């Protein structure tokens, strides 16, 4: 059984250097033709190939990132390290390392190369956020209005993830949509949480927001304005 | 250009 | 470099259906192509290697065929765990490219979004910023287009949006879009509009308000 696992800092600041370690078990980077590669996935985006290293020590890099990447192996520790320099916000992504089989051998003779055509086992992935922000609590603002009505709370400018939002201390669940946060160009996150109700219920509505990182709890009652 | 195992 | 284009980018289906996803390469990649299935929150999982070989431990309903520039993955009888995003990967040329992915989600009937526009709170305005949010609630299919207009000027580069995951009961999606402006710019205009295009809407729907109107 082959397993891989990524480790490194969850948070990194722009211009800094990011070092990610892939520790694995079940194979050796001294085994014939084996490879270990790195692939990343920005939130909501496609997979992007970064680099790979083989047991005979050949290395290859994405041409778009070549100047900022270094991949290396430590055979005796069963680890592969990828160093990315000068990171910027667009480098925020989940980073995965993965195993690549070498050709099948028969009495130590390569006879099948078809198994090298895939990365067959992946690590769970490590989430890395690139922002110059310091920890900071959200500002919470009201969002106020088939014949459904909508209202919500805009949880703005906080760092880092995550934040939790519930409605009426947990009693309101139907019609609730809490969207995934977006990382603003400022380096702070922002999210909305809304709830749809029969245009008659306008019943009271309060969003309970909690950002553990900054010890910031806020309850904000939202109503249909006009005094 | 070509993969390690290509050709 | 080499381009790998998946089709369709998104696909709706129901348990028991037969689906086929295709991947086309800009130059021939021989048989060096792999297919993966990735469920939300998890790493991609290898299904098919070397264009058509079934990976060990992978269920037989998955099948891959093709070589050169055109490949296909077919799942013969879709199971609930197959609602996910699929990717193809080429390993003939460096860099080892991935396709754009194809999202497979629960089919349901077309539903237009209920649209709502929210002006910025007076509380936010006092801090100097103005957020205008637009909500597209419970729609299907997933693709929707939101266009912000301020006093008829098309907005660009000053909004961000996020979409919920498919609802497990509804099978619909919801989308939130935030237009952000300084309090000053905000004050220099009157009509804030959120224009929405979607398959379930005969023509675009616009929700708006005039700033400061009381």
């Amino acid at each position: 059984r082959i397993t891989l696992k990524e480790s490194g800092p969850p948070l990194v600041k722009p211009t800094q250097t990011l070092t990610l370690t892939c520790s694995f078990s079940g194979f050796s980077l001294s085994d014939f033709g084996v490879g270990v590669g790195w692939i990343r996935q920005p939130p909501g985006k496609a997979l992007e190939w970064l680099a790979i290293i083989y047991s005979d020590d050949d290395k290859r890099y994405s041409p778009s990132l070549n100047t900022r990447l270094t991949i290396t192996k430590d055979t005796s520790k069963n680890q592969v390290v990828l160093v990315m320099t000068r990171v910027s916000p667009v480098d925020t992504a989940t980073y995965f390392c993965a195993h690549r089989r070498g050709p099948t051998t028969l009495f130590g003779v390569p006879i099948a190369r078809g198994p090298v055509n895939a990365m067959d086992v992946w690590g769970q992935g490590i989430t890395v956020t690139i922002s110059s922000t310091s920890t900071k609590g959200p500002s919470v603002f009201p969002l106020a209005p088939g014949a459904a009505a909508a209202l919500g709370c805009l949880v703005k400018d906080y760092f880092p993830e995550p934040v939790t939002v519930s409605w009426n201390s947990g009693a309101l669940t139907s019609g609730v949509h809490t969207f995934p946060a977006v990382l603003q160009s400022s380096g702070l996150y922002s999210l909305s949480s809304v709830v749809t109700v029969p245009s008659s219920s306008l019943q009271t509505y309060t969003c309970n927001v909690n950002h553990k990182p900054s010890n910031t709890k806020v309850d904000k009652r939202v109503e249909p304005k006009s005094c | 250009a070509l993969d390690k195992w290509a050709s | 470099a080499l381009q790998l284009t998946q089709s369709p980018s998104s696909l709706s289906a129901s348990v028991g259906d037969r689906i086929t996803i295709t991947c086309r390469a800009s130059q021939g990649v021989t048989s060096a192509l792999a297919w993966y299935r990735q469920k939300p929150g998890s790493p991609p999982q290898l299904l098919i290697y070397d264009a058509s070989s079934l990976e060990s431990g992978v269920p037989s309903r998955f099948s891959g065929s093709g070589s050169g520039t055109e490949f296909t993955l077919t799942i013969s009888t879709l199971r609930p765990e197959d609602f996910a995003t699929y990717y193809c990967q080429q390993l003939h040329f460096y860099p080892h490219t991935f396709g754009g992915g194809t999202r497979v989600d629960v089919r349901r009937t077309v539903a237009a979004p209920s649209v709502f526009i929210f002006p910025p709170s007076d509380e936010q305005l006092k801090s100097g910023t103005a957020s205008v949010v637009c909500l597209l609630n419970n729609f299907y299919p997933r693709e929707a287009k939101v266009q912000w207009k301020v006093d008829n000027a098309l907005q660009s580069g000053n909004s961000q949006e996020s979409v919920t995951e498919q609802d497990s009961k509804d099978s619909t999606y919801s989308l939130s879009s935030t237009l952000t402006l300084s309090k000053a710019d905000y004050e220099k205009h009157k009509v804030y509009e959120c224009e929405v295009t979607h398959q379930g809407l005969s023509s675009p729907v616009t929700k708006s308000f005039n700033r400061g109107e009381c």
